[PDB]
């Protein structure tokens, strides 16, 4: 509560202890004196009747205007609802920490002098982007990464948990992490996990959702997205499928691609530009990364870059037992027989196989899922490969 | 608040346009000197 | 469409006022009068004459054009 900063080494030390013991001891003297005074006299009556004088000054028909410019000197220009513009005096009881242009101010009826402010809605965009807890699962449902999860934890979680480590040595955390790899490999899932596990406000956006059909709306959207992230303490932003917005930036192009490039420039400035980004982190994903712009994924914008390989032989077993976890299976399930094949299966492919097998098991009324069903489902899912066989090989 | 639009004659006589209220032809109270007011500058006027 | 001033309550016109122009229009007007003589531009000697004859000459000596019986450009 607006307490003093010790500004000793800030790391466990004897000076941090003595500057700390001192504030505690002063608070102790203050508390003792206050308790003595309260016992000696309640002062409830005196503290009261100040509310009465205030409410006397602010008449009953208080008017909700809209502040529009503070002259910096206990004066203001407050606009009444109709649209008129008055130049009123700011009184002494208004908490000035709450006065910024555009705030719904509470004016006097006969004199329009500012006498209070009101709260506003919390959903410019906060609700629509924040994801809350991930319905899928926690870190439990993710297996096989181990190293990647460790990287992300150090990049985004560890700087929140124990700042002392980074602080001790004078190095700030990395700026942003870009998750890149073949489709269906665990990018969005790991971001979801590090979101639902940490203690900041995690915001998610799709790149195609920044392609706007009015000019100068994409840049506005990105500017806002990075505007309500410093209003909210530590924050994380994850711009998924960025490829749809950040591309190689070929100049020989016509149409709305120019607007795409212009929003890309706005983002490129937000991440690392003139001003200090405050306390926010940026995660990104891209199935295809060779096509990003050099200035977006350059070192000071995205320090960490993470590859995401497919499950090889055993992570396949882990994922399979993760998705088959909740289903009654017959005692003939030759799971390895399904895994041993070097079919280059992907994680999303494993989920598809599990769901399809479960669904046909439901179709046949059978209380349990059989190995034959899983193999048939595997054949069916892989059926969505196509392409020209001899060609290219 | 009112937005001066014209300052006619050397004699002080000012056409101001109060936003969404009306448009008048008013004079200078004693506090402001004639040099302070120019065309196009927002000015404050009383309610009477 | 004229601009007149009226009493606040009797609504009786009382004086004629200068016409109203959008402030944006009025700002377009020159006040400073730049100071760059016809010596400061060299290499465009035909063009300068063309424009001066077109724009300035009619304004000063209109008698010439009236005598030739030609509307100026
Ligand atoms: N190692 C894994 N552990 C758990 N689930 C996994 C794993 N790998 C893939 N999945 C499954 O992949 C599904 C697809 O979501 P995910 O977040 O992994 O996509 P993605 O890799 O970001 O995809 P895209 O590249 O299309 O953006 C998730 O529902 C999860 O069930
Ligand atoms: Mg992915």
């Amino acid at each position: 509560a607006s307490k003093l900063p010790l500004v000793t080494p800030h790391t466990q030390c004897r000076l941090k202890l003595l500057k700390l013991e001192r504030i505690k001891d002063y608070l102790l003297m203050e508390e003792e004196f206050i308790r003595n005074q309260e016992q000696m006299k309640p002062l409830e009556e005196k503290q009261e009747e100040e509310r009465s004088k205030v409410d006397d000054l602010r008449g009953t028909p208080m008017s909700v205007g809209t502040l529009e410019e503070i002259i910096d000197d206990n004066h203001a220009i407050v606009s009444t609802s109709v649209g008129s513009e008055h130049y009123v005096s700011i009184l002494s009881f208004v908490d000035k920490d709450l006065l910024e242009p555009g705030c719904s101010v509470l004016l006097n009826h006969k004199v329009h002098a500012v006498i209070g402010v009101l709260m506003d809605d919390t959903d410019p965009l906060v609700t629509v982007m924040k994801v809350e807890k991930a319905p899928q699962e926690t870190y439990a449902d993710i297996g096989g990464l181990d190293n990647q999860i460790q990287e992300i934890k150090e990049s985004v979680e560890l700087p929140l948990t124990h700042p002392e480590y980074y602080e001790e040595m004078g190095i700030k955390p990395p700026k942003g992490v870009i998750l890149y790899g073949p489709p269906g490999t665990g990018k969005t899932l790991l971001a979801k996990a590090v979101a639902n596990q940490t203690s900041a406000t995690f915001l998610r956006v799709v790149g195609s959702e920044l392609i706007q059909k009015y000019l100068g709306d994409g840049p506005k959207l990105v500017r806002e997205l990075f505007r309500v992230a410093e209003e909210h303490a530590p924050s994380i932003v994850f711009i998924d499928e960025i490829d749809a917005i950040g591309t190689k930036r070929y100049d020989s192009n016509s149409g709305g691609e120019r607007e795409i490039q212009r929003t890309m420039l706005e983002l490129l400035n937000q991440l690392d530009g003139f001003d200090s980004r405050g306390d926010v982190k940026v995660i990104m994903a891209t199935n295809r990364i060779e096509t990003l712009d050099p200035a977006l994924i350059r070192p000071g914008r995205i320090d960490r870059k993470i590859e995401f390989p497919l499950p090889d032989e055993k992570t396949k077993k882990r994922i399979f037992q993760i998705h088959t976890s909740r289903m009654t299976l017959a005692d003939d399930v030759t799971l390895d027989d399904l895994i041993m094949a070097k079919d280059d299966l992907s994680g999303a492919d494993i989920k598809a196989i599990c769901t399809e097998a479960g669904l046909m098991a439901l179709r046949e009324r059978r209380m349990k899922v059989t190995n034959e069903d899983f193999k048939k489902s595997k054949e069916n899912v892989l059926y969505k490969k196509q392409e020209g066989t001899p060609e290219g090989l | 608040c009112t937005k001066i639009i014209n300052a006619d004659s050397e004699d002080p006589k000012y056409i101001i346009n109060v936003k969404q209220f009306a448009k008048f032809v008013v004079d200078l109270s004693d506090q402001v000197a004639p040099t302070d007011i120019e065309e196009g500058m927002r000015v404050g006027v009383d309610r009477n | 469409g004229d601009l007149v001033g009226v009493n606040k309550d009797s609504y009786l016109i009382l004086e004629t006022l200068p016409t109203e122009y959008d402030s944006r229009v009025k700002a377009m007007e020159v006040d400073e009068r730049p100071t760059e003589q016809y010596s400061d531009i060299g290499g465009l000697d035909k063009q300068i004459q063309e424009l001066v004859e077109a724009i300035v000459l009619p304004m000063n000596h209109k008698e010439k054009f009236e005598n030739l019986g030609i509307q100026p450009p």
